[PDB]
């Protein structure tokens, strides 16, 4: 039976300063015991200063992060080119999230 | 006469009546400007307001980080074209990783108001637009009409007035075209076009609205004090 | 008849003219922004005396930062609030925020040409809408069944609009204080309305940034009607 | 005066845009007729090319059906190729459906109430277009079925369609009340056609090159429209009489 | 859920239900009224799966509340009966199935009659001198068949559920917190506070 | 009266006037034409220059329906796109379905058979466009002309438009004069002549030259653009002949 | 495209008329004459075969029709509105009744059917009025032979006799004076056959007129053998020379 | 599905089919509402050219929404059964996700919005009816009484009539109702109701019927001979 | 578009009234005058078929007098066609109700829900009313004996006799003058014959022209029965009361 899910690895880490903060992951993509690329980014500028990972399934992940960077355009467009702050973009990217409930992207978020 | 009922209706001369009303509403709209050199594409209008106690009407909205337009007529016509191209622009880049080039967005716009004009119900557009754009074949303008007739034009003008604007530009052609690597300038030949549209009013801080695009600028409005530098 | 949708031959859409009509004859609404708060006043005018003036809703709520003021066929105004309030909520619930007035306002406004043979006519109401935020101050605006809006420092709108207007022109500088504000609305709705002014048939209401929107006691605008006429009186 | 732009009933019980769709039949100023033999059905038809610049081959109101169906139109050919197309579609859809090729007067009838819905269906327009459809059929033999705009039809020994169809139609009826039988006693399709050419030429009072004629033969398991020489080859043999 | 049990006597029907509601290994509440009021001289109560019992009844309860506004006139037990019967039979093949057992309980007064319906899940219907609904009937019913009569008080009736919930205290595995008691006749539904 | 004031409404002489009415639309536009050849058919139309402001090469009028059709129309532009992008999804399904490319008949009737249903209902307006089309299948080259009745016929040459007689007039001294067939590389040049021969009778405005291609030689039966030194070979070919 | 046509074509005026129904009883009084008589033993009903053109074969165009093996339909008014009529008539005999019950409808309910799709061609969006009236001759089990009459407004009568059409006033006079309780089928076919000739202008043989009966059970027309409950059709079409044979006997 | 729009403004800023709507309410038969200081009255004329009329089961003109609230109206009968209907359930459906009966105010509005809706959707035209809706709200003893008409617009009313002749009766109520002093009995708000009427009415016969609202669900609708009793008594201090 | 052909039938005049339902009205006033008559035993229903032929079947027609139930029926003034629509949506209602209640549907709630039908073909989609006004005629165990009538506007009314059709207004005066509240059912007969004998438009009421209908308590105890007359007992009750 087909399987929708994958796992591709990698791992991530950000971290908070008083007035800066850190998203890193590793750059190795990998299906079992092979190397898909040893140099393939997972971390991404989004506009507004906002850094996201979604890492897990990597086609999720993708998709994710090209929704979020979608809505950051529109959001300029129907608010008056208003920046997204932070916590903003973390409710959209819940509802982002939750909309596929039950049938869910595979990837732990962070920004 | 008989034959304005509807946009459906032939006239016994093969005239749509409804379409011409429509392109009427255009013609009361305040003038909107444009012209483009080989590097640089820009839109100028002149907004108009209620009164002395109410805002300046826009009259500029960006589509994408390559492409904007202007508009004169029904501003909520112009908000249900330019939301289609926004969309149009977006799909293109997130399923083709493509920049939607100015001239499929005239055709686009073309289809989308020709509809409009052979169905029952509806009504056309009563909007034209000015869309400006840097692509991977330089820069363009395009002239919309509500018709459904798209143009590329080096220049024109559309709007109250605008008859004035769009014969100068016809004078000027061979100067403003060659108006390369020189936004400031460009701007400048835009703003003396527009003002040869004025009646009993000039060019203010707040009534006076720029948008360029070119090869190395990103679609940007300028309004307020920062076209002070052009008044 | 002829296409609900037609344009005349000056290139107007002749529904939308004809609910312009309608609105002329509505009880006047009155806004004045300042940089202490934006003033939002109406005309009750009750059709008759058993009638308990209380009952009559022409300001209206829309969120804690955004109120609203009405005129012309009323009843037309519910499903444009209703439009209002969920999509002031809906906003707060997707992005952890207040929703700008601006974007309210063309919100409603999408609503007015979704009509044809979508709802069956335009809407026969214009709205004052009025409200607060973080970017651009103070705000008011004049949403109209066009689906135009404009952004107004003064604004009057209903059967004594133009007149109300003139005086708007020359009464509003951008230094007015919100209890100038208050006043002005009260005076220049005794100009336009047919009955007396009252504390009945006339109802005032506000929104800061502190203390949000709030409709005003009959009491309250009782005292600032007393207040409004021995002012006038002096001089 | 709305019950004239629409089939509704006028105060007499009529139906004008019906009448008025038959009077569009005759729009093209084309003359058809059609005749059956002992084994063939003929259908010839005026064949009129005005413009010099015209491709001739694609000037056709005659259409190949089925394999074993043949169907000429008298009006506009717009209305003459949305009939065509329709009824090659329910003639394919038959076969398919029930396991047999579809008859002569079945086609005649569904395309019939057809056009009888638009007769009573507002928002449907009546086709300006007679119908003639020709075959030999397995169970019937020849076989000649009309259909009109009020969605009429029957069956003929004989028919013509056009504006100078009542001449042709008095000229086939004088040469059966003559000849006492349903058909023409004749072998060969070739006679047949021979003959159809023939009579029409009487009727009309006009002679006939190879390229003001158009002829389709129906034979059993095949219906099948003639070239410019085999009619001139036809038009020859008539001379030589 | 568990334990519904109904009596019809001579002048009235008394329904007695369980105020326990566990959920896994813990006691949530154990004064939960298994029971609504549908029409005033009409008591339907339930048991079954979580969430769908208590939707049912107030579903019910909606429907017969808008019949008596729309006619000015109160529904027969036996219409009423009839009408939850219908609606549990259209469940039990939709894609998800109201898994709910009711015992309905009323005094009909054009009759002057009290009633007693038991109605299961699948839309099973059967009027019944006594009834109960789940494990409950295993026990009670043939203490009902040896000690019940027809001609009984609401007084013998109450003795005669007493007798009841003593066994089910002695004989069921699970404690189910005692039974709040209702008795409907010809003055309406009370509850008997002290059982 | 009033039967002219609803489209698929027949008036008492059996006519459409709502669709004659479109006609009217057609002859009010620019002249375009088709001239079959050889192996192929070529197509070309007058592009009236309103202003200097319009640049030069850039409206493109001409279109292409998959890669072996070219359609050009004179009348209401829009109304002929909107033609063409059904042309373009029939011809899709039909390549999905068949595999090969649709035939030129085969084509000619699905925009025949649109068009025609755009006659049958008084919720739609008739096109007001008479369209040009064709090109090269495995049968050879064909050349079509459709109108706004939906009735279309095949021609050996075609024009639609306000110079319609002019260039009508002008394809039959080309057909008399040439039974044996004018080859791809002189329909061009033809082309070229009649388009500037047909501006006379729209001499107001001067225009701009367009043609296209569809030659199993010279293109290898694919549509082409004609461009650059073979276009202007062409119009200097049309300026020698008005002089 | 698709029907903005979803309002009433046939309403009320002022005086209270439906227009479209009386507008379609003035078709059905231009039709030519048919004709119905019922018998104790049988119904007979009959009509002219009005031929349009001599080289038409009239045989092919059947106005008398079987809708079911006991039930027979002759009319008046629009033919293509008939043709699409028996058509509906025939199915909607199968999918509301035999398809349920296993058995043919019987002749009032069968006419009920007809009736009620004549209705809604009155009321519904975007159509008009059928311009036909039917006569409607049947037998079953438990109501015997009966005659009916369909009219455009979907109303319909059982008759002892009658007829509709043009010459329907003379004929319906001409059939009072003839008709009583006691006429035997044969009696009817004469009668009708009179009846007719009176409405009749050309040639008055076999095969311009058409006419059927409904009476006994035919088993040589049945097609099979060896269900003895399966006795066979009661509705028969004369042949063009068994009506020539009564016509000697005028 | 049939589309027209048949609300539709005019040049003027009027919509034709609201205001004609308007003109079957001044038609249908007079209805009057007058709240006192613990209960409202409603009063509802029934035309007399109707004898032979069985009263026990022809649809009374007052109707009960729920057990808290009820509703009269003046104007075309048959659409006042669809408003009744949708009040009912809705009525209904309040209690079950609310916990708590509708408050007359929020029954009204809902009523209103009904009516609005039908004033600019395709293919329907407006309710000829307008609406007198009182009671009390839950656990409250504050009387209520609202009336909506064909626009949608609603309003609360001291003493409120609608229907044919109500200029009249509006007349005398303005004049003889006392804001200050609202009826402080059952029996004084009944009397001012029926003098009301029988300004307009005729004889005070089968004429007139009065329904009664009080607090926590108490209404009841008087018979003729109680009736009957108010119209006698009025009359005999009417000889002055 | 099709605007051009709709007649709009669901708008008000400028007066307030449905144009249709005042044109079905009087489209109504056309039709064979019927009558109801409710006693303290029983209904009677009474109804002048149109003007018949002689060789009509009389004793297989059914025109005017329709069966809902075995406790409920209707008589008809208007289309037959129309009222034949109305009266099997009517059946199955009844029959819905049945099923659901396991109780015989009581009368009102039948008659609103045909109204009801009626009142929407009024309001919205576009479509001409039906042209049909009823008398219905029923028993249930809370009201006992009951008349009402609906008419085209769906709004409906309680009676104690009532006549729709031609000569409503001289057949109503009539019924107004010679009915009294203890009435019995035999006098209702009588009264209802001698109404339409003076109102009807024809030279001399006989059988032939009339259906007729009682609805009594006349079988056995406590048990209502519906007795649809045989033209031959039309032609006897005619002859019983005079009248021929």
């Amino acid at each position: 039976q087909f399987n929708p899910y994958g796992d591709n690895g990698g791992t991530i880490l950000g971290i908070a300063g008083e007035d800066f903060a850190v998203l890193a992951g590793d750059t190795r993509n990998i299906t079992d015991y092979s190397i898909n690329s040893r140099y393939e980014p997972k971390v991404f500028d989004c506009g507004d200063n906002i850094v996201m990972s979604a890492n897990g399934f990597a086609a999720d992940g993708d998709a994710l992060v090209k929704r979020f960077k979608n809505s950051v355009k529109w959001y300029h467009f129907d608010h008056n080119d208003k920046k997204l702050s932070i916590n903003s973009a973390a409710r959209n990217i819940q509802h982002l999230l939750y909309g596929k409930r039950f049938f869910p992207y595979y990837v732990h978020t962070i920004i | 006469n008989n034959y304005d009922g509807d946009t459906v209706t032939f006239s016994p001369t093969g005239r749509l009546f409804q379409v011409e009303y429509a392109l009427e509403a255009i013609k009361q709209g305040s003038v909107t400007v444009g012209l483009r050199s080989n590097t640089h594409a820009v839109l100028v209008a002149l907004k108009r307001n209620a009164d002395e106690l109410s805002s300046y009407q826009k009259k500029i909205i960006k589509c994408d980080e390559h492409m904007g337009l202007s508009l004169a007529g029904l501003a909520p016509d112009a908000r249900v074209l330019s939301n289609y191209l926004r969309q149009q622009c977006n799909y293109s880049s997130l399923v083709f990783n493509r920049k939607l080039a100015v001239e499929r967005a005239g055709h686009l716009l073309c289809d989308k108001a020709q509809k409009n004009t052979q169905s029952y119900g509806g009504r056309p557009y009563g909007v034209g637009l000015l869309i400006i754009g840097y692509d991977k074949s330089g820069a363009h303008l395009l002239e919309f009409q509500p018709s459904g007739n798209v143009t590329e034009l080096y220049g024109t003008a559309i709007g109250a007035r605008s008859q004035g604007a769009k014969t100068y530009l016809e004078r000027t052609l061979d100067t403003f075209i060659k108006i390369d690597g020189n936004p400031d300038e460009l701007i400048k030949a835009g703003v003396e076009a527009i003002s040869q549209s004025l009646r009993d009013e000039s060019l203010t801080v707040d009534n006076l609205s720029i948008a360029i695009v070119g090869k190395d600028t990103p679609f940007t409005i300028y309004d307020g004090e920062a076209v002070a530098k052009y008044i | 008849d002829r296409g609900v949708s037609t344009f005349s031959p000056e290139g107007r859409l002749f529904q939308v003219e004809y609910s312009l009509e309608a609105i002329k004859l509505g009880s006047t609404a009155i806004g004045i922004a300042t940089k202490e708060g934006v003033v939002l006043g109406v005309e009750k005018r009750a059709t008759s005396p058993l009638l308990e003036s209380d009952s009559i809703e022409k300001i209206v709520e829309i969120d804690r930062h955004i109120g609203c003021a009405m005129s012309g066929l009323t009843a037309d105004a519910r499903s444009m609030i209703e439009h209002a309030r969920t999509a002031a909520v809906t906003h707060n619930l997707y992005y952890d925020e207040d929703i700008n007035v601006e974007s309210l306002t063309q919100s409603v406004c999408d609503l007015a040409l979704r009509f044809g043979e979508l709802m069956s006519r335009p809407f026969g109401v214009a709205l004052l809408i009025a409200g607060h935020d973080a970017d651009d101050g103070y705000q008011l605006f004049h949403a109209e069944p066009s689906g135009t809006f404009y952004r107004y420092n003064a604004k009057a709108i209903g059967s004594g609009s133009e007149g109300a207007q003139a005086e708007l022109l020359n009464e509003w500088h951008s230094s007015l204080t919100l209890k100038e504000a208050e006043l002005l609305v009260l005076k220049i709705l005794k100009q336009v309305m047919e009955e007396k002014l009252d504390e009945n048939n006339a109802q005032l209401s506000c929104i800061t940034k502190q203390d949000g929107f709030k409709i005003y006691d009959n009491e309250k605008t009782a005292e600032l009607i007393k207040e409004l006429k021995e002012k006038e009186a002096a001089e | 005066g709305y019950d004239r732009h629409i089939t509704i009933f006028s105060p007499e019980g009529r139906l004008y845009q019906v009448e008025y769709a038959f009077k569009a039949t005759n729009q093209t100023n084309i003359n058809s007729l059609a005749v059956r033999g002992k084994d063939c059905t003929v259908v010839i038809s005026q064949k009129k090319v005005p413009d010099k610049l015209l491709d001739p081959t694609t000037v056709s109101y005659i259409f190949c059906i089925s394999r074993t169906i043949g169907m000429v139109v008298n009006g506009p050919i717009p209305d003459a190729r949305n009939a065509a197309l329709r009824a090659k579609a329910e003639a394919a859809e038959f076969r398919y459906k029930y396991g047999y090729d579809m008859p002569c007067d079945v086609l005649a009838k569904r395309m019939a109430n057809l056009s009888q819905i638009y007769t009573q269906r507002a928002y449907m327009r009546p086709l300006g277009v007679i119908l003639t459809f020709v075959s030999v059929d397995e169970e019937l033999g020849p076989s000649i079925y009309k259909t009109d705009p009020a969605g009429y039809y029957v069956g003929y020994k004989a028919t013509a369609t056009g504006p100078k169809q009542q001449e042709i139609t008095t000229n086939l009826e004088n040469h059966f009340k003559k000849s006492k039988i349903d058909h023409i006693n004749e072998e060969s399709w070739e006679k047949v056609v021979e003959f159809a050419i023939t009579h029409m030429i009487d009727a009309l009072g006009t002679e006939f090159s190879k390229n003001d004629l158009e002829v389709g033969v129906a034979t059993k398991d095949k219906f099948f429209t003639l070239s410019a020489e085999n009619i001139e080859e036809r038009l020859v043999a008539i001379a030589e009489q | 859920m568990d334990i519904i049990l109904g009596i019809r006597v001579q002048d009235s029907v008394i329904l007695a239900s369980s105020k326990a509601v566990t959920r896994g290994i813990s006691v949530l509440k154990d004064s939960d009224d298994k029971t609504r009021q549908l029409s005033p001289h009409t008591l339907m109560s339930f048991a079954g799966e979580a969430g769908d019992t208590v939707q049912f009844a107030e579903y019910i309860q909606a429907n017969i509340q808008l019949y008596s506004i729309r006619e000015d006139y109160e529904l027969s037990p036996q219409a009423v009966s009839s009408f939850v019967r219908q609606e549990l039979a259209k469940s039990i093949r939709s894609r998800r199935p109201y898994q709910v057992n009711v015992l309905i309980g009323g005094y009909d007064k054009k009759k002057n009659k009290p009633e007693l319906y038991q109605i299961d899940y699948l839309g099973t219907k059967v009027e019944l001198p006594y009834g109960a609904h789940g494990y409950s009937g295993f026990y009670t019913f043939s203490l009902l068949d040896h000690h019940y009569r027809p001609d009984m008080t609401t007084e013998e009736g109450l003795d005669l559920l007493k007798l009841c919930v003593q066994e089910l205290e002695k004989r069921m595995p699970m404690d189910f917190k005692g039974v709040i008691v209702k008795i409907v006749d010809k003055d309406g539904i009370r509850q008997v506070d002290d059982f | 009266t009033g039967y002219d004031l609803s489209n698929s409404v027949f008036s008492p002489d059996g006519r459409n006037f709502q669709v004659e009415y479109a006609v009217k639309a057609v002859e009010n536009g620019t002249t375009s034409i088709g001239i079959k050849c050889n192996d192929g058919v070529v197509f070309a139309v007058e592009k009236l220059i309103t202003s200097k402001l319009l640049v030069p090469q850039k409206n493109v009028k001409i279109q292409v329906v998959d890669r072996h059709i070219g359609c050009v129309y004179s009348g209401l532009i829009p109304d002929g796109r909107h033609l063409v992008n059904r042309g373009r999804e029939e011809a899709a399904s039909f390549k999905k379905l068949y595999k090969t490319p649709i035939p030129i008949p085969a084509f000619a009737d699905r925009l025949g058979q649109y068009v025609q249903a755009h006659t049958l209902y008084n919720s739609v307006r008739p096109f007001g466009v008479s369209t040009i089309f064709g090109g090269v299948d495995k049968n050879g080259a064909h050349l079509y002309m459709l109108e706004p009745s939906g009735s279309y016929w095949g021609y050996k040459g075609a024009a639609t438009g306000k110079g319609r007689q002019s260039a009508k007039a002008e394809l039959e001294k080309l057909v008399d004069h040439h039974p044996e067939g004018l080859s791809a590389r002189e329909a061009v040049k033809q082309a070229a002549k009649i388009i500037y021969l047909a501006h006379e009778d729209n001499k107001e405005k001067d225009f701009e030259l367009e043609i296209s291609w569809c030659s199993l030689s010279e293109t290898n039966g694919l549509h082409k653009f004609v461009k650059g030194d073979l276009l202007q070979e062409a119009i200097d070919f049309a300026q020698k002949e008005i002089n | 495209m698709t029907d903005r046509y979803s309002f009433s074509l046939t309403t009320f005026s002022p005086s209270g008329k439906l227009g479209q129904i009386d507008y379609a009883l003035t078709a059905v009084k231009q039709g030519v004459t048919s004709l119905g008589i019922k018998a104790t033993n049988g119904v007979v009903i009959a009509t002219e075969k009005k031929s349009s053109s001599p080289l038409a074969m009239s045989e092919t165009l059947s106005k008398v029709s079987l809708l079911t093996p006991d039930i027979g339909a002759v009319y008046s008014g629009m033919g293509p509105d008939y043709r699409v009529l028996v058509d509906k008539s025939r199915k909607v005999a199968h999918t509301s009744y035999k398809r349920i019950y296993g058995e043919y409808p019987p002749t009032k309910l069968l006419v009920s059917e007809v009736a009620k799709i004549m209705q809604e061609a009155t009321q519904s969006g975007g159509v008009r009025p059928f311009g036909v009236s039917l006569l409607i001759a049947g037998h079953d089990e438990f109501n015997g032979f009966s005659l009916y009459q369909v009219d455009p407004s979907g109303s319909y009568f059982p008759w002892k006799a009658t007829a509709i059409g043009k010459g329907s006033v003379a004929a319906k006079t001409f059939l009072e004076k003839r008709w009583n309780d006691e006429l035997e089928l044969e009696d009817a076919i004469h009668i009708a056959l009179l009846t007719l000739k009176e409405s009749v202008e050309g040639e008055f043989n076999g095969d311009t007129i058409e006419l059927a009966i409904i009476g006994d059970e035919n088993p040589d027309l049945l097609g099979y053998t060896g269900i003895p409950t399966d006795k066979g059709p009661r509705f028969r079409k004369l042949t063009s020379q068994e009506i020539n044979d009564r016509l000697e006997a005028l | 599905g049939y589309d027209r729009a048949l609300s539709i403004f005019s040049p003027d800023g009027h919509i034709f089919q609201v205001e004609y709507a308007l003109e079957a309410v001044k038609r249908g038969t007079c209805a009057v509402g007058v709240k006192g200081k613990n209960c409202v009255v409603l009063g509802c004329e029934r035309r007399s050219t109707l004898k032979l009329q069985d009263t026990r089961i022809t649809p009374s003109k007052v109707s009960k929404i729920d057990s808290h609230v009820v509703l009269s109206f003046s104007g075309l009968n048959a659409d006042s059964r669809i408003l009744i209907e949708k009040a009912r359930v809705e009525a209904q459906s309040h209690r079950l996700t609310l916990e708590d009966p509708v408050t007359v105010e929020y029954l009204t509005r809902y009523v209103a919005g009904v009516q609005q809706r039908y004033t600019q959707s395709g293919g329907v035209r407006p309710f000829g009816v307008s609406t007198l809706i009182a009671g009390f709200d839950p656990r409250d003893d504050e009387p209520k009484l609202y009336q909506t008409e064909p626009s949608g617009i609603y309003s609360s009313w001291s003493a409120q009539t609608i229907g044919r002749n109500s200029k009249t009766v509006r007349e005398f109520l303005e004049k003889n109702y006392d804001r200050k002093e609202p009826p402080a009995t059952v029996e004084e708000c009944v009397k001012l109701t029926v003098r009301s009427l029988l300004e307009v009415v005729q004889t005070g016969a089968k004429n007139i019927e009065i329904t009664v609202v009080k607090p926590d669900s108490d209404i009841v609708a008087l018979s003729s001979e109680e009736i009957n009793q108010y119209v006698t008594q009025i009359e005999q201090e009417k000889q002055e | 578009g099709s605007r051009r052909y709709d007649s709009r039938t669901t708008i008000f005049s400028p007066e307030g009234r449905l144009y249709q339902v005042e044109y079905a009205l009087e489209s109504i006033s056309h039709a064979g005058t019927a009558i109801g008559i409710m006693a303290s035993d029983g209904i009677v229903l009474a109804a002048e078929r149109k003007v018949t032929s002689t060789l009509l079947e009389q004793d297989t027609s059914t025109e005017k007098l329709y069966k809902l139930n075995d406790k409920i029926a209707v008589a008809v003034a208007g289309l037959t066609a129309d009222a034949e629509i109305l009266i099997n949506t009517a059946r199955i209602h009844a029959q819905n109700y049945l099923k659901t209640y396991n109780e015989d549907i009581p009368v009102e709630i039948l008659v609103r829900r045909l109204s009801d039908i009626k009142q929407g073909y009024t309001q919205h989609g576009g479509l001409r009313p039906f042209g049909v006004s009823f008398i219905y005629a029923g028993y249930d165990d809370r009201y006992g004996y009951q008349l009402y009538t609906s008419n085209p506007s769906g709004n409906y009314t309680g009676w104690k006799a009532i006549s729709v059709g031609a000569n409503t207004s001289a057949a109503q005066t009539l019924l107004q003058m010679d009915y009294k509240d203890d009435m019995k059912v035999d006098d209702a007969i009588e009264l209802a014959l001698k109404t339409l004998s003076k109102t009807t438009d024809s030279s001399a009421l006989t059988y032939d022209r009339l259906e007729f209908a009682t609805i009594r308590k006349g079988a056995n105890d406590g048990e209502v029965y519906q007795k649809i007359f045989k033209p031959q007992e039309i032609k006897d009750i005619l002859v019983k009361t005079g009248i021929t």
